[PDB]
RNA sequence: AUUUUACCAAUUAAGAAGAAUAUUAUAAUAAUGGGUGUCUUAUAUUUUAAAUAAAUAUUUAAAUUCCGUGUAGUAAAUUUAUUAUUUGUAUUAUUUAUAUAAUAGGUGUAUUAUAUUUAAAUUUUAAAUUUGUUGUUUUAUAUUUAGAUACAUAUUUAUAGAUUAAUAUAUUUAAAUAAUAUUUUAAAAUUUAUUGAAUAAAUAUAGUAAGAUUAUUUUAGUUGAAUUAAUAAAUAAAUAUUUAUUUUUCUUUGU
């Protein structure tokens, strides 16, 4: 048996009266305390934090004329995916952005559509070669990277795409 | 020799580690959290505490 | 305490001096600042040939097989081994000669030794149970 | 720096190591969270603080409803390091080397013995570690100070066999060691340029001896005026007598001329 | 049944009045004015002066 | 360690019990309180009790802390004239237990309502915050003490302007309905078509 | 006109020859009962007997026998011998005290949920026995200190079958020759003596009642089965330690 008593030696100054003076009832002390702050932090703590911020979530949202319920339904429909920390933070110190996402939660505007397939290129069935140059469907996948290359952010590259693809005429010394 | 490393930093403070009959490896790894850590509060991780 | 254990690192500060001595601290320049007993290997008995002088006509090196001659000096007296030589299970298989010495810090004359005796490589579990038997 | 060693304590403690216990640290005093025990975090400000200020007083902190001594006065200050002088250099070893000196002029050593020798350099160290210590309190204490006092200041430096510096003698140099290594951390007094500010303490304790002096001469005619009489105590006559003598002789030993 | 009494279960005797008014409690005296002694009103000093008059 | 006095202050005591209207702990809040104004004719006796608590409480606030008990004072009028359905001023009893043996008292609601009024909103006020605090005296005791009773209409919180708060309850619903019949508007290009 | 609320806190350096011809084995050479502050004589000062005892023994076969309680000279006077205060503190190891004490005048609270300081949120302590696993039984004031014994291993000299009941028969592959020990406290009065129910021996032994049995952060299988007294019948099952079978298949499977 593994009693921890050096290590919980030093926590006995924050006891009192005899479980400080004494060893070994502070030792059970501190024992007791620690096995039971570990149970509730794994097993009791969390519903009572996210029932904290679901009722002060909820309280922003009736002082502007809806609930918890149907805030949390619309926003899983919009999929804005805030967590109701961040929506506990909104209301506390964004109120105007708290109140703008519950007009878009109540607004008819249309929800983002699901998640296109990945799909083919119509240039992938093309016969290559149809008898040295690049595939068809290669070159569109090519030209699409360089688009979406292009579009995060600003850079040096430049806004034009063929200039960027055709990098490798530049590469190439004229024999 | 006293089997530990001490860091002082540039307000004062000193965090010291043991590194009796550890390896080298172990030794560099101390000495490199130690270049890390400011050593100047200490906070615990909870959504409270997220935000400084 | 033990490595993994969590008493082993709670001795956070005050085990070492802010102020350093005067007479034998000093700082690191560089990489190419020489450390006294600084080494790659992990050597628990750092002792050196200055410190722990060792007589041989070579120093212990990796590309020699033992640190003694591997032939015959045509300028001293060269001693064969009373007994025939024979290369057994255990032998290093190769000619040992040892340059003896005289009572006056002179090379006398080269003898030949065994390699059965002064050639059979050592082995750490052998060496383990003649200290065991010794110390118990 | 509050339970270990104050500002003019003499005393070298480490706050954070237990080097004057005889029992292992078995209970913290200053715990603020139940992770102080694996890992106390100490030497962090925040909670040094906190150890540091639960400590209990001792003999030199001084508790609050207990009386506190008088430390910063140059009467107390002054003859702290006389006795430190005394109790390094003997009276017979002090006599032997004043007349060494007189009739050699630091020629003749070799008639002391290494054993006396090394006790008058242990001493001369000794006393440059205490005025290194006090040097706060007696640049604090500089401004109210009193005549013979600020004569003894002369007297203890001249019984250590200590030079003063001015713009043997040990007081000259500093302690070698490369100046990013040395200690630096604030909160603890300690003077970088001991030369240099002992010289100008010596040069200020000499300014405040010359106005002592001058202050004594001017109240003794401004009495004189008054009584309207040149009727003098013999006490007071031979007492400015022997008061000038001696300081011009304790000072031109020094090499400090007014 | 019994069982040993914690520092706290021992430091309820003070607050009660019982435990004031009979250990810790000052005295109302002043100095006699024939002895020069310190004397509660109410008792008196063998002396003949302080028999005859109270003092 | 913290150490509460077990020399604590008594109904018997002299000093006598504090008012948390008064008081001036660190875990009082006194700036963001707002006075609203709740009439009570026909609205039933628990709907109004936790909508009066949930104000008190300060449980609408977005910043509520568990800790920081802080509220709004809320002032009930018209309790003379509160309203519960038929046959539960009759049924519902009210049963408490006191120091002497075979001590249960039991009233009804009638007898509660003939002897106080203002005591059935106290009542149900003390329900519905215990059915959230009822750990510690403090948090249990200080929001109670926020709420103003008064059982005719009159009240001399003129000076505060309480706001006339609305609330709505929970039981409004409308079930489905059949579909009223109406005649059809055509259209001149629809019949052409 | 006097005039500082109640409650709430802490063990640490140690001053001193107040530590030694010190404890325990170890000496193979002496020995007529030791009694100093002692001190006349002894019809009054006598203990002896062929056995297992202050003398103590290098093996595993066979064999009497209804649990085989078992091994013989290695030398014939040969060097396994009952040793001891100093010609090494005898040497070599091992162990060792229980006298002496200034420490802080206030961090959380003040109408009552129990340490982590933003106020809430959490609980009634452990170890054994109860197998109908409890609400049954028993123990624990605290501090310090004693307290309990299955060898986790095998380098060249080197060489290892069986089988009939027996007389016999022998055409089949290996091997690191090493033994010594095996919880603790107790559950009972008979024993062997002595002195007028006590005294002193017995780790004697109880099919054996009951308890205690010192060492965290770990790395792989089953969670109610098995149950045939006794001529030629494939096989008891669980728990645990080591250890072995890579065959097909649409995925899976602790045999
Ligand atoms: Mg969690
Ligand atoms: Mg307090
Ligand atoms: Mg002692
Ligand atoms: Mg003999
Ligand atoms: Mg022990
Ligand atoms: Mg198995
Ligand atoms: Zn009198």
């Amino acid at each position: 048996h593994y009693r921890a008593k050096l290590e919980l030696d030093r926590i006995r100054s924050m006891l009192r009266g005899r479980a400080r003076l004494e060893r070994k009832v502070g030792l059970k002390r501190l024992f007791f305390l620690m096995r039971t702050q570990t149970r509730y932090r794994v097993e009791q703590q969390a519903h009572w934090e996210r029932a904290i911020v679901r009722k002060n979530v909820d309280s922003a949202a009736r002082e502007h004329g809806t609930g918890w319920q149907h805030l949390r339904n619309e926003l899983g429909r919009q999929n804005v995916m805030l967590l109701p920390r961040s929506q506990q933070l909104l209301a506390q110190y964004e109120p105007l952005a708290f109140r703008a996402v519950v007009e878009l939660c109540a607004s008819r505007i249309p929800p983002p559509p699901p998640p296109v397939v990945a799909s083919v290129p119509e240039e992938s069935y093309t016969l290559w070669p149809p008898a040295s140059l690049s595939h068809p469907a290669a070159r569109v996948e090519l030209r699409c990277g360089v688009e979406r290359v292009l579009r995060r952010g600003p850079s040096g590259l430049g806004n034009n795409v063929n200039e960027l693809i055709d990098a490798w005429k530049e590469f190439d010394v004229s024999p | 020799p006293e089997m530990a490393i001490t860091g002082v930093y540039r307000d004062g403070s000193e965090r010291s580690y043991n590194t009796k009959n550890l390896s080298p490896m172990g030794i560099f790894l101390r000495l490199n959290n130690l270049v890390s850590t400011a050593n100047d509060y200490d906070q615990p991780f909870c959504a409270s505490h997220l935000h400084f | 305490s033990s490595i993994f254990s969590p008493r082993y690192d709670w001795r956070t500060s005050g085990v070492h001096d802010i102020a350093p001595r005067d007479e034998g601290d000093f700082l690191y320049q560089g990489p190419q600042h020489v450390l006294p007993g600084a080494h790659p290997l992990p050597l628990h008995h750092p002792h050196n040939t200055i410190t722990r002088p060792v007589i041989s006509p070579y120093i212990p090196s990796p590309q020699r097989s033992h640190p003694y001659f591997t032939a015959p000096l045509p300028e001293l007296p060269h001693f064969s081994t009373t007994k025939p030589i024979v290369y057994t299970y255990g032998t290093m298989k190769e000619r040992i000669i040892a340059p003896v010495f005289n009572l006056k810090n002179e090379v006398i004359y080269t003898r030949e030794l065994d390699p059965f005796i002064f050639g059979m490589y050592p082995e750490v579990e052998e060496l383990s149970k003649n200290l065991t038997y010794w110390m118990v | 720096v509050y339970g270990g060693s104050g500002r003019g304590d003499l005393l070298y403690e480490n706050p954070d190591a237990r080097r004057h216990s005889g029992r292992a640290l078995g209970v913290l005093n200053g715990v603020r969270h139940s992770s102080q025990a694996t890992m106390p975090e100490s030497g962090q400000l925040y909670y040094r603080k906190l150890i540091l200020h639960s400590r209990p007083p001792n003999g030199s902190c001084a508790g609050l409803q207990r009386h506190c001594h008088d430390t910063c006065n140059w009467s107390y200050l002054i003859p702290s390091l006389h006795r430190c002088a005394e109790s390094a250099i003997s009276a017979k070893l002090w006599e032997k080397m004043c007349q060494l000196g007189l009739e050699d002029r630091s020629k003749a050593w070799v008639n002391l013995t290494q054993y006396e020798r090394q006790r008058v350099r242990d001493g001369q160290n000794l006393y440059r570690y205490e005025v290194h210590q006090r040097l706060p309190l007696l640049e604090e204490s500089i401004g109210w100070a009193q005549l013979d006092d600020l004569l003894g200041w002369f007297r203890s430096a001249r019984r250590a066999w200590v030079r003063l510096p001015t713009s043997s003698s040990a007081m000259s140099c500093r302690l070698e060691g490369h100046a990013d290594s040395r200690d630096t951390t604030p909160g603890r007094n300690q003077v970088f340029d001991t030369p240099e500010r002992v010289e100008q303490l010596t040069e200020a304790t000499v300014h405040r001896i010359r106005e002592e002096l001058q202050r004594l001469n001017r109240s003794e005619r401004s009495d004189c005026e008054g009584s309207a009489a040149m009727r003098a105590s013999a006490r007071r006559l031979a007492r400015d007598e022997e008061l000038s003598r001696c300081v011009e002789e304790e000072l031109g030993w020094h090499g400090v001329a007014l | 049944p019994k069982r040993k009494k914690n520092p706290m279960q021992l430091r309820r005797k003070v607050y009660g009045l019982h435990f004031k008014e009979k250990y810790l409690k000052m005295e109302e005296w002043y100095y006699c004015p024939l002895c020069a002694e310190p004397k509660k009103p109410g008792e008196w000093c063998r002396r003949e002066d302080c028999r005859q008059i109270k003092p | 360690a913290p150490f509460k006095s077990v020399l604590r202050r008594h109904k018997h005591h002299p000093e006598g019990l504090p008012l948390y209207n008064d008081m001036s702990k660190q875990w009082l809040c006194r700036e963001g309180e707002r006075w609203w104004l709740l009439d009570a004719r026909g609205e039933q006796l628990p709907r109004v009790a936790a909508v009066a608590a949930q104000y008190i409480t300060g449980q609408h606030r977005p910043d509520f802390t568990p800790g920081m008990i802080t509220g709004d004072h809320v002032v009930i009028v018209n309790i003379k004239d509160v309203v519960m359905v038929g046959d539960q001023w009759i049924r519902v009893p009210i049963t408490w237990q006191t120091a002497y043996p075979g001590g249960k008292y039991r009233i009804r609601l009638t007898d509660m309502y003939e002897r106080d009024p203002c005591m059935l909103m106290w009542w149900f006020l003390k329900d519905e915050v215990n059915r959230h605090f009822v750990r510690k005296l403090k948090t249990r005791i200080a929001p109670l003490e926020k709420a103003w009773l008064y059982e005719d209409s009159i009240h001399p919180h003129a000076d505060k302007n309480p706001r006339p708060l609305c609330w709505t309850d929970p039981e409004v619903k409308g079930w489905k309905y059949r579909d009223p019949q109406f005649i059809r508007r055509w259209k001149p290009n629809e019949f052409m078509h």
